């Protein structure tokens, strides 16, 4: 039924995309996260006296 | 004075605390000198506040690329400024890299000192080393 | 504590404090709308500033506009879309200063009620009360076999809370889209009244009489499902009594058993509108025919 | 059939012949989460005119508007939301001549947004993967079923 291989192709697709989502997010996340921790690290850390 | 006097620009300020950092910055002392404009840029949207910054650039910019590609070619218009002052030099053969010199201590003269801002400011303009816009 | 913990006073406050504004001209909102489809041709749910600069070309292009500042317009228009709200922005460090867009939960449901060709349907309807309904009678099942709180919270509440609370809130949607079809009928009694109201009482009638049938039916499907709902939700309500009775609950099933009555009231309700409208068109066509 | 029928070009086409606009200034958006609130407290989700008056007057109230004028101003939204599709209207003449505004699908989304707390939940995902993955699986059964 072209209606139902479709209808499955689709869900198929949105699940692709539900699951890729979650992974970039924290690709993303992972980059501010060690963006923030250099930046507090150095602000810290290097200026000694 | 016989001599004309004038002013840098409020982005001329902004790039030229940014480049005194990096010359303190021990961090990046390892480079002996060399940096790119693009560390410079990362630096300074690191720490002064990106979207209003973008103001002077464009008074509508909102985080759009082809205003931070305009922001970027003018922090390079400035910084080519810059090393007309003799502030910075471009490497011999490659213009995407640069040294810092110790003339950009200049930048931090509203600070060297612990006390007041408004009376270090005061100072200064009586000095005639800087004017308020 | 009531899904809207703010009073209208603090809420018109709260608004008014945070400047919230929604201004989505015709180019605008077609460009949301190419944006909402580009989006749904894609594996991935992202769109890069460039493929953005392209669509809105595209739309510039359909309403024959100049082609001077497209990229500064396209620019003001994506600028416009994220500060309404309507399309996140991710900066990364890692993708060369490339932005990356993917539009906001705001932006879809807009798109979507312009793009997304919803029709009431009493099989979906059938469905969500058939689905429904398992799900309240595994609740009901679940609270007669008592447990602790946290047996109540994950097999009573998360069910309710999360599931059977959701499908009512599309069912009240779906009673909602059939709002607005029937008055496009109206729209079109008063439309074909106007051009040949002879040759139009014909296909009146039909239209008032299939819209008349489409309500009886909806009714008749809410009705027989309504009581065995209800009487699943005075289970769960009896159980928690007998169980403590946790007030979180207690007010949830009250909450429920109020937006069921809801469901079921609207459907006489229309019913009751609808026979007046028909009413009213009887006796004009009557007016106009004597 | 794709869920979206039409091509970007027909779609920028159709939304240009039916002229379709969306203008919510800060008081209209405020005076739609307003009737938003309200309805949910209703036993009946229906609205009548003397109730969207008073809830647009307690709007102008919180924007600090001069009460002149408020009725007609009130009517100017009510008719600018009906005209948007935010809001349905219904005239039965068994209303006594009483006019009764129900929210659309539209105004509820928009109205949704930004007065729903809405926080993401592990659980509610969790809840929602299980009914899927039951739904599938019945849909999975029958399909092997045949028919």
């Amino acid at each position: 039924s072209e209606l139902v291989d479709k209808l499955v192709f689709d869900l198929q697709s949105k699940l692709d995309r539900i699951i890729s989502w979650g992974q970039q997010a924290i690709d993303l996340w992972i980059g501010y996260d060690r963006h923030v921790h250099k930046f507090i690290r150095t602000a810290i850390d290097m200026d000694k006296n | 004075t016989l001599i004309p006097r004038s002013v840098l620009s409020e982005l001329d300020m902004m790039v030229g605390k940014i480049l005194c950092y990096l010359y303190l910055s021990p961090e990046r002392l390892a480079n002996q000198g060399i940096f790119t404009s693009q560390e410079l840029y990362e630096e300074l949207i690191s720490l002064a506040d990106e979207g209003k910054l973008m103001k002077f650039v464009n008074q509508r910019s909102s985080g759009s690329d082809l205003d931070k590609q305009k922001l970027q070619e003018k922090v390079r218009t400035t910084l080519n400024r810059l090393r007309r002052l003799g502030m910075v030099y471009f490497l011999p053969n490659n213009n995407n890299k640069f040294t810092i010199t110790e003339a950009v201590f200049r930048f931090g003269a509203d600070v060297r000192s612990g006390d007041d801002p408004r009376e270090i400011q005061l100072r200064m303009i009586r000095d005639g080393e800087a004017m308020p816009v | 504590m009531s899904e809207y913990s703010q009073t209208v006073p603090e809420l018109v406050s709260w608004a008014r404090k945070n400047d919230f504004s929604i201004s989505l001209p015709v180019e605008r909102l077609a460009f949301l709308m190419a944006i909402a489809v580009l989006n749904s041709e894609r594996l991935d749910g992202e769109m890069s500033e460039g493929e953005l600069i392209d669509a809105f070309r595209e739309v510039c292009k359909g309403f024959e506009q100049t082609a001077e500042s497209v990229a500064v317009r396209a620019n003001n228009a994506i600028n416009d879309m994220v500060r309404q709200k309507l399309l996140n922005r991710f900066t990364s460090e890692l993708a060369d200063g490339n932005a990356i867009y993917r539009l906001t939960p705001l932006g879809i449901s807009i798109s979507d009620y312009y793009i997304r060709q919803r029709e009431f349907s009493t099989l979906r309807l059938s469905m969500q009360l058939s689905i429904v309904a398992n799900e309240l009678h595994r609740a009901a099942e679940a609270a007669e076999e008592g447990g602790d709180e946290f047996h109540w919270h994950r097999n009573v509440f998360a069910p309710l809370k999360y599931s059977v609370a959701e499908i009512f809130d599309s069912i009240d949607m779906s009673q909602r889209l059939m709002d607005e079809q029937q008055n496009f009928v109206k729209e079109d009694i008063a439309a074909l009244l106007n051009q040949d109201w002879q040759a139009a009482i014909a296909n009146c009638e039909q239209l008032l009489s299939e819209t008349s049938g489409t309500l009886r039916e909806l009714q008749d499907t809410l009705e027989a499902a309504g009581d065995k709902l209800q009487a699943n939700l005075l289970r769960i309500q009896d159980a928690n009594m007998g169980s403590g009775g946790s007030e979180l609950v207690d007010k949830l099933v009250f909450d429920l058993q109020s937006k069921l009555d809801r469901i079921i009231s609207w459907g006489q309700q229309a019913i009751d509108l609808w026979i007046g409208y028909d009413r009213h068109v009887h006796k004009f066509i009557r007016t106009a025919i004597d």
